[PDB]
């Protein structure tokens, strides 16, 4: 896992809401954010059946690449109870 | 302050000069080199005047004579918000940038644009926050009671203030700052509530704050290049910025100076070991010094009548004569016993090394026979030897032990030449066997 | 207070209406024959008929080749394109050197396009979108208002899409360009500044002028600008992106097909009278740094039908050409290219015009120099070099100013000569000393 | 990993959680550069030149 | 309209007869009768189109007209025939190898002609009435397309409606639809429906409403090079690499598949192979690897006729350490035929100078033409050709229309040739930077 | 049992409390003055005060320079960052060599930070999104908020997530009944796995089953983290960890070294100095070791001259076997140890002497005991004579074939016949060169 995880460098411009709007539209662009994610299934049922939106006019989703495992999905590692036994040779024996 | 351990030029706080540009014998961590320091003060006044553009100076001399010390003194006496770009000669041989493009970036990192602007800020200590939620949540209302040491007020918040205060969670007792136009809330910290800790700010909320920005021309070149974001200012993958962007930036900067909305701050581009550039970089420097938006270039070299890189002939200082025609040369000289002793005493005083007078005399004799840098390196290891014996003062025997344990250049050369069979020579021959 | 560069004092070639060079005019003194030759060259450029003409300025160092090149640049004017370049700049690590040379060739051919700028500025009073389905909006009625009155506009759904992109509501001063279609939200008006006591809205004043403002502008582009405009491996130059794209675009070898298509589009726009073609100058200082391959591609590219006037500078003599091993050629330029050049010889100076150069640089930098100090500076310029005196002019002024004098005296010149060394004295110190100076 | 972040932290019916991570490194840009070189303006020409280079002189028009 | 007067703009082709015999002065080409006859033989072989891969080396001293002969061949070749004129220095690149650059230069010089028939309905849209189907399949539409003269109603299918909703076409938009292939375009908005909106959009283009017949028949002949097909089939969206140039070393199997498909499209008759000429000017500036690849690449049936130009004598081949005639190895000269260009006498110099003065619209007097001819025989052709235009500008600064002896003498004094500049450099060698870098900037000692 | 290498037998410098060197301790034999100088350097590093101090280990081949560098690294401990390097490793095809040298300079400087993490951990009980009223506007997303219920041990609370945090949730494929772990510092979500409150014998995806997390939801936990300055530089140069689309697409791009600018390094230094000034992090300077420093060319030495003068540069130790040798990348610059005199003036040369017969004998004995071999005294004496005759490394590397030949003949001891057979089977460099000189068809 990496040692340091960092967001991009935030650019601040004092006294301008246009900079904040453009930065929020760039970092959180809804097309790219929707492409790297998925709509919830009950939400898809609500747009398709309840709201009558065809599936061809849905936003494109599910384009994020799959990881190797569930272990490779995130960099956070939980303290394993089975590891705790083998951390001490006295306790393992 | 920032991150600073004790370095080679930490004791130099600038140029020890008077109001008449006369160098004191010992001032601001610099001793000796009176003509070199006066010439550096003249160059510093050329930078501080700001009316002279594209002057190349060459600091030339023997090694360990203070060329980089002179450049550090100029940089320390320059002050803040004046761009000092110090690079080595090998830094511009890049794999993703051409050498002329890297030289252009180094040239334009040393010219700044000074813009002053006003911002309305609300910096205060939060008394309380109330927010009354709706039945469903379509509309949110709230009151923010804030105070300072002088004032105390209540604000009727809108929806966007409520969303920007719930995000970046502000409780009672927090000193915060709000920019009203950009909608940015910065938590300066917890106030003096006993229950980090920052004092309650002074009164007159919603104050005008004047911010003075110095932005280098390279940053505006990266910004105006629409294929380059400003993250390339940190990642470094600017990747050969086109010339037309630089022409638009030059015309915009000239019209900003004419309109009075901005000022131009010239700076210093220092090139340590300038002999390591090749001849095409020297030609590019020869043409690029003629620009109006060009800084003053200090170059340091120690080579004497050396072969110019990229060519097959030899030139003085490793530099061709068309470059030396465009430059005025500052010559640094060697040090005598007293200047070496004063430099060693200053270096010992900086590193909190208490040493005796005869130890200082022995270190001065070593730095006269061998080199100033060898004795200045020997000071710290002699101090470590001194505290190994639980002694707080460096004696003569500590310097003798440090001289015995760590060798200089001439002793290493002599010990290699006496036992040249044990080392690997130019032909790759070595006798690793010790017998027969 | 304006800054002073090395070529600030030169404003033109200093010729009369008959082409004869006045001796001291336009920041020049002496060098009359090369100035007249450069006047013939700029007359050829102003004729706007020839293509691929090449002139080489050949002379010693500190004789005024670059001075004549910038004098040509001021004589033509800012309307004519001018591309200054070093022979070292063609060695790029992103694209090949012949592609860089051809890009700099196309950078020196410009276009003037007359255009209109019409701007609707002010606070939105009404924003009513009419749907008229055939879900999809037909149009939008937008009412802008400034201090001189209000004005109502009908806008297509593309501008409505751009308006809803900017989060424009009722009461926001916005900016609309009628020709481009760009929508920029300036911000909320102060008439709605007291709806809440604290909110993230930026409250800007109402525009004092009219809502609708129209003016005439001229666009000065180059052929290289139109080449790189429609040759992008990753497109999207239209969208405003402060942050960079995820994949860095690299310089690529632009094919001749794009050049012919751009030429066809430009010729179609010229035949309509919209655009005007301005051939310009590509100036290459230190042309001896060119590789023999770049010389060969220069030989090929000087025969193009759209090539500009190329001005080369060199200070070498019988020198081996770069990239070769035994080709001794004048000025470092191979004899096949030299046959296509016209050579302008640049002469050295003597003491009197060196003295007038020194006094002109002193007058431009606003320094008062005494007459005997000027004579000492001229003698030093004849002894060491002209640029040594030209670069020691400003330390003399600083040493005079630190002694509270506005006039440079002889003692200031002696002090500046003591503090700063020329190349010959430093070479003598280098030769006499042993341990690396 | 070590989070190189500044975010909304509690100093100490639902409690909402909003993403609020920011880099500690802040780049300050003046308003003049953004409003005169990037944004369209009446005295600027970025929209006109952008339409001229991207639409009028596009070879795929 | 965009092209200015270049160094070879006066040449409109080889000045030959129907018997391949060159005229003394025809089509801007003067002299070089053996070279022009040999180049006419070369042109016929390209026009026959039945043999492939001949290497022709045009050799001679500089300023004799090797490139002039190549431009004469290219002008006599006519249009829609691929002529690729490249220099030898363009092969050395950064993301393409030398053999790959040579393959792209070879396959850019041979193409295929393809005939297309278009039934274009061009007009302004008045109304699109959509018959909304209950099941959604086969959505019927009624297109009201309209010219200046007359207007019909067209029936529209479901994919037609999907194409007309993929791009946003409304009433008052000028579109043309192909009947045979169903191609869709949007020329923009008509000028009659242009004043209805106060501000135009980002992609809004205004075009004139077409007149005449609504549906028009046209036959379009497309000449597509083999490199174009390689770049198209190399990538998913390969047309951008045809213009940006980042093709990036197209693999071999694409080229063999495209060659076999070109052969079968030829044998079923929907395309015909048009061979052309690849002209490498200054071919001595190539590596020995490039020469070996040229030697093997000339033996393919999809290979153009290669014309190479060299002004070198017995010179060192690049990439090796030995000298060779023409700067070319002996196995390359083995698979080649050499056209030799000779120098010009005084009459040919005078005729070429008069033709170049007539091309630049400069009125030369007889004595000025004689002086320029004497300078051309003494120094070089190109020096006098460059002197003509600056003498014209000198005479125009003197308020004169024609040039005289004094204008040519002033242009000779102001601008130097090679020999005079060599003499001035060799007389004062201390003022210039030597090969060892030494120079004397100081004017006194 | 244990796998051994060339420097396994060395546990440290092996000095007294007064800095003097015992002759045979710490896995070291001889080199008393070199070990004492290395101990003085180790104390200088432990002072944590100086910057850019540089020494040079000079000596012949097989004299123990890398042994002394490993002893310095072992005596400093695992907390002090030690960066071993070869002079050939700085030549990278992705980025310039000076950037690689600066990256290793920042890699040798360490930082220990206490970090407070705000954590929402627990088992997902309900997960219901609230849909947007206009899903196809193109400006928002299909949902507005997501209500998620989490229960820990003795605690239950519900969270209203914005769509970014829910995107981070659903990219971990979080369903009902999953114990999860949301880190509020970055928005990163860890899916711990299925709760053991339900049946755990009916899954097919080899999942782990975890209990409910102890304590309340929304904890604040303190973690001690050891990073380097290069880690911060490469994290800020290539941003990953945020939930914005730039961080997420930069996760998926191919990593590539870039020229990290001085502005980013100065900003990282400012943030680290702010962390120190609040008393939450401490700076641990370390060692950059460059073995075979002769492989560097003149440009890397020139950049080293500038980089050693920085106020953040680590302690740099170098090794070289060369004598009076020309510097790489130059033509006529003859210099000691292949290091130019501009860098030699900034150095402190530590000499290393060759060994005697008895020192070689006890080095062979210690290498035999660390490899679990039994050698007879006569065979040990023959190994010592072979080491003095051919080379020390040839005598050390012949011990394992001797053990193989001993265990082949069902013996635990190494007899003289075994070392004679290993001498016959395997050849040193001198005998191989003598075969090369007396052969015809280029052996
Ligand atoms: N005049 C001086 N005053 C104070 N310190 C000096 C002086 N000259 C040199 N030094 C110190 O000596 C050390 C080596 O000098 P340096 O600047 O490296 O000279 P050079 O760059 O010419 O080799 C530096 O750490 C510098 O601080
Ligand atoms: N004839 C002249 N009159 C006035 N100034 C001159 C003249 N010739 C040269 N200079 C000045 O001398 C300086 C150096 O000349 P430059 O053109 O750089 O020499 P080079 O031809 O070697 O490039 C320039 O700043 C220029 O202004
Ligand atoms: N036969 C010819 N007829 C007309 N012009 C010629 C002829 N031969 C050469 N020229 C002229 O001489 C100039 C130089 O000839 P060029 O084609 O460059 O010869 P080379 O390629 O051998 O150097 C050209 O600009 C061309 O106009
Ligand atoms: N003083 C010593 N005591 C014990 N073993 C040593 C000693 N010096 C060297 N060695 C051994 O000799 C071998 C060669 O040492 P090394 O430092 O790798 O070579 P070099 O000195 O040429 O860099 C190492 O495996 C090491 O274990």
């Amino acid at each position: 896992h990496p040692n340091v995880s960092a967001p991009p460098v935030t650019i601040e411009v004092l006294g301008s809401s246009h900079v904040t709007n453009s930065i929020n539209n760039e970092l959180f662009d809804p097309l790219i954010s929707q492409a790297l994610s998925d709509i919830p299934a009950i939400t898809q049922y609500n747009m398709h059946v309840k709201k009558g939106i065809p599936v061809e006019d849905f936003p494109k989703t599910g384009l994020f690449p799959e990881p190797l495992n569930k272990n490779f999905s995130s960099n956070i590692s939980m303290p394993s109870m089975d590891r705790f036994i083998t951390e001490s040779a006295k306790l393992r024996k | 302050k920032s991150l600073s351990l004790i370095a080679a030029h930490s004791h130099i706080t600038g140029l020890g000069l008077d109001e008449n540009l006369q160098p004191r014998p010992t001032s601001e961590g610099m001793v000796g080199q009176l003509q070199a320091r006066r010439a550096a003060g003249v160059i510093l006044k050329m930078v501080q005047n700001g009316t002279i553009a594209g002057r190349a100076v060459l600091v030339a001399g023997p090694p360990s004579t203070g060329k980089t010390a002179l450049a550090m003194g100029v940089s320390q006496s320059l002050g803040k918000d004046v761009p000092f770009t110090a690079i080595a000669g090998s830094e511009i041989f890049s794999l993703e940038l051409s050498k002329t493009e890297a030289l252009t970036q180094a040239f334009r990192k040393s010219i700044g644009i000074k813009i002053k602007e006003e911002t309305e800020l609300i910096e205060g200590e939060v008394v309380e926050i109330q927010i009354d939620r709706s039945i469903t949540g379509g509309h949110k209302q709230g009151k923010l009671t804030i105070k300072t040491t002088d004032m105390e007020t209540i604000y009727e918040l809108g929806n966007k203030m409520i969303d920007g205060l719930t995000k970046e969670k502000v409780l009672a007792g927090d000193v915060i700052s709000i920019d009203k136009a950009s909608g940015k809330i910065t938590k300066l910290g917890r106030s003096f509530a006993r229950s980090r800790f920052v004092q309650c700010p002074e009164g007159e909320l919603q104050k005008r704050k004047t911010v003075v920005h110095t932005v280098s021309l390279h940053e505006i070149d990266v910004i105006n290049s629409r294929t380059q974001g400003f993250l390339a200012l940190f990642t470094g993958d600017t990747g050969e910025i086109r010339s037309e962007v630089r022409d638009q930036i030059n015309t915009k900067v000239a019209e900003w100076k004419e309109e009075g909305k901005a000022e131009i701050v010239p700076g210093v581009l220092f090139i340590d070991e300038v002999h390591m550039l090749d001849i095409e970089c020297f030609s590019f420097i020869n043409r690029a010094l003629e620009d109006e938006f060009a800084p003053i270039v200090m170059m340091a070299t120690n080579r004497g009548v050396s072969k110019t890189r990229g060519t097959n002939y030899k030139s003085p200082h490793g530099l061709p004569l068309d470059l030396l025609d465009r430059s005025i040369i500052i010559t640094t000289k060697s040090y005598n016993e007293q200047e070496i002793k004063t430099i060693l005493s200053i270096r010992a005083q900086e590193e909190e090394v208490e040493l005796s007078s005869d130890a200082l005399d022995l270190l001065t004799k070593t730095g006269v026979e061998t080199s100033l840098r060898y004795s200045s390196n020997l000071i710290s290891v002699a101090q470590q030897i001194a505290m190994k014996r639980k002694n707080n003062t460096v004696e003569v025997e500590d310097v003798k032990r440090a001289y015995l344990l760590f060798l200089d250049s001439a002793r290493s050369v002599k010990y290699v030449q006496e036992n040249e069979s044990q080392y690997i020579d130019d032909q790759g021959n070595v006798q690793i066997s010790i017998a027969k | 207070v304006t800054r002073t560069a090395a070529h600030t004092h030169i404003k033109g070639l200093g010729l009369d209406e008959s082409g004869v060079a006045k001796r001291v005019e336009g920041g020049f003194v002496g060098q009359i024959e090369a100035r007249e030759a450069c006047g013939v060259i700029v007359d050829l450029i102003k004729a706007k008929k020839m293509s691929g003409r090449a002139i080489l300025l050949a002379g010693g160092p500190s004789t005024g080749k670059t001075a004549l090149a910038l004098a040509i640049s001021q004589e033509l004017g800012p309307k004519v394109p001018f591309c200054p370049l070093v022979g070292s700049e063609l060695y790029s690590v992103e694209v090949k050197k012949t592609e860089t040379l051809m890009e700099n060739f196309r950078r020196a051919i410009g276009l003037r396009i007359k255009e209109t700028k019409e701007v609707y500025e002010g606070e939105v009073t009404e924003l009513t979108p009419e749907d008229a389905e055939n879900k999809t909006i037909s149009h939008v009625i937008v009412g802008l208002k400034s201090a001189k009155g209000t004005k109502t506009l009908r806008l297509d759904p593309t501008i409505y899409e751009s308006i809803q992109r900017e989060k424009v509501s009722i009461g926001d001063v916005i900016y609309i360009e009628a020709n481009t279609g760009a929508v920029k939200r300036v911000g909320r008006s102060d008439a709605y500044a007291t709806e809440f006591d604290l909110e993230t809205e930026e409250y800007v004043p109402l525009p004092k002028g009219e809502v609708h403002k129209k003016k005439e502008i001229v666009q000065d582009v180059t052929l290289h600008d139109l080449d790189v405009a429609n040759a992008r491996p990753q497109g999207g130059q239209d969208v405003i992106s402060m942050m960079g794209q995820l994949l860095k675009p690299k310089k690529t070898e632009i094919t001749e097909k794009l050049r012919q298509e751009v030429n066809k589009v430009v010729a179609k726009y010229i035949d309509q009278g919209v655009a005007e073609l301005i051939p310009g100058v590509l100036f290459i200082d230190e042309v001896n740094m060119l590789d023999i391959e770049i010389f060969t591609y220069l030989n090929k590219a000087l025969e193009s039908n759209i090539a500009p006037v190329v001005v080369l500078a060199s200070n070498r003599g019988m020198t081996t050409v770069r990239g070769t091993e035994d080709v001794i050629s004048p000025h470092g330029v191979p004899p096949d290219l030299i046959d296509r050049l016209l050579i302008v010889r640049t002469l050295p100076y003597d003491k009197d015009e060196i003295r007038t150069i020194i006094e002109r640089r002193a007058t431009v930098e606003r320094l008062q120099v005494e007459s005997s100090a000027l004579d000492l500076l001229a003698t030093m310029g004849t002894e060491t070099s002209l640029r040594y005196a030209l670069q020691l002019l400003a330390p003399c002024g600083i040493l005079a100013q630190t002694s509270n004098r506005k006039e440079i005296v002889v003692n200031d010149v002696n002090e500046a000569k003591l503090l700063f060394l020329d190349a010959k004295r430093s070479t003598k110190i280098l030769e006499t000393s042993a341990n690396y100076l | 990993p070590f989070s190189f972040t500044t975010f909304g932290k509690t100093t100490s019916k639902f409690t909402d959680l909003i993403y609020s991570s920011r880099n500690p490194i802040k780049y300050s840009l003046p308003r003049l550069i953004y409003e005169d070189l990037i944004l369209p303006n009446y005295n600027n020409d970025v929209d006109i030149a952008n339409k001229l280079k991207n639409v009028k002189f596009n070879i795929f028009n």
